[PDB]
């Protein structure tokens, strides 16, 4: 499933992630792609930080969500 | 009853019909409400949706015409520019994305309301 | 074997079953009588989606457990 | 005596737990060992949501059970 990772004012990264995934598994992947260590990443969906050990579906994170990453 | 819809009804080709949802306890906080219908011989519809955040979709069928909104203990559905084939028992519920991309999971619904579109 | 399936508000129905009966066997029973098609049926069961192939014996599904149906539609 | 408790995408964690324990108690459990404040926690276990005041027992929530965890979501 594709999502979208956006901090403010940076570039819009897509992300190939399952909606079983977990928040870190997502961190990784933002390591992957963009080489921002997991622990200086923090995720925010709908103004709430999301936490490492729930899954997107846990947020009921859909399809083309954007994360907002903060640093 | 968590889920009560109304504003269903009679109404021409080409009008306009908002329905409602009262939604009891603490419904919402699933994180999403949709709409979906039921036409006569057919199978249930996703129409609408919108989540937690604020953000919105929709069936293509509907996309333009239908609006989906909330306010603090009711979700709407906004119907412009009716159709024949819109004809069908509405329904809300609320829900939570599953295993699979672009699938709903609605663990309530409501008895549903009847709208029907004439000519 | 009989198990209960139910959605979180509504009435509980009760099924006869085996438990090598398929996933796919308990959603066409339940069609009958609730009328949802079996591919917008998800049936729950220990925090798990039920898979069609699978058996009731697979999930450990018992006498008298007691299955949570939710509905599944394409959105999104 | 031991159960699970489990999202519905999630893997599952365990909580040592008695029946005499309360689904308060229960979620403070939770709260313990995932972090989730016991308010945005929603569980289901029968295909019921589990009601606060109500023991483990109250519901027939055996060893080894799997309760269904939802989260409660709010914008903002
Ligand atoms: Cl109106
Ligand atoms: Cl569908
Ligand atoms: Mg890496
Ligand atoms: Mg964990
Ligand atoms: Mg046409
Ligand atoms: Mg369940
Ligand atoms: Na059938």
């Amino acid at each position: 499933m594709q999502i979208f990772v956006k901090t403010l004012t940076g570039k819009t990264i897509t992300l190939e992630v399952e909606p079983s995934d977990t928040i870190e598994n997502v961190k990784a992947k933002i390591q992957d792609k963009e080489g921002i260590p997991p622990d200086q990443q923090r995720l925010i969906f709908a103004g709430k930080q999301l936490e490492d050990g729930r899954t997107l579906s846990d947020y009921n994170i859909q399809k083309e969500s954007t994360l907002h990453l903060v640093l | 009853v968590q889920l009560q819809e109304s504003g269903g009804g009679l109404v021409q080709a080409g009008g306009s019909l908002r329905l409602s949802c009262a939604a009891s306890g603490s419904i919402f906080d699933l994180g999403r409400m949709g709409w979906y219908r039921q036409a006569p011989g057919k199978e249930r519809e996703f129409v609408a949706g919108i989540d937690y955040g604020g953000n919105t979709n929709y069936a293509d069928s509907v996309k333009g015409r239908f609006t989906i909104s909330r306010d603090n203990d009711t979700v709407y559905l906004q119907m412009n520019s009716l159709k024949p084939e819109d004809t069908a028992v509405y329904y809300c519920a609320a829900g939570i994305v599953g295993d699979v991309v672009g699938w709903i999971y609605y663990l309530y619904w409501g008895q549903g309301t009847q709208v029907t579109v004439s000519s």
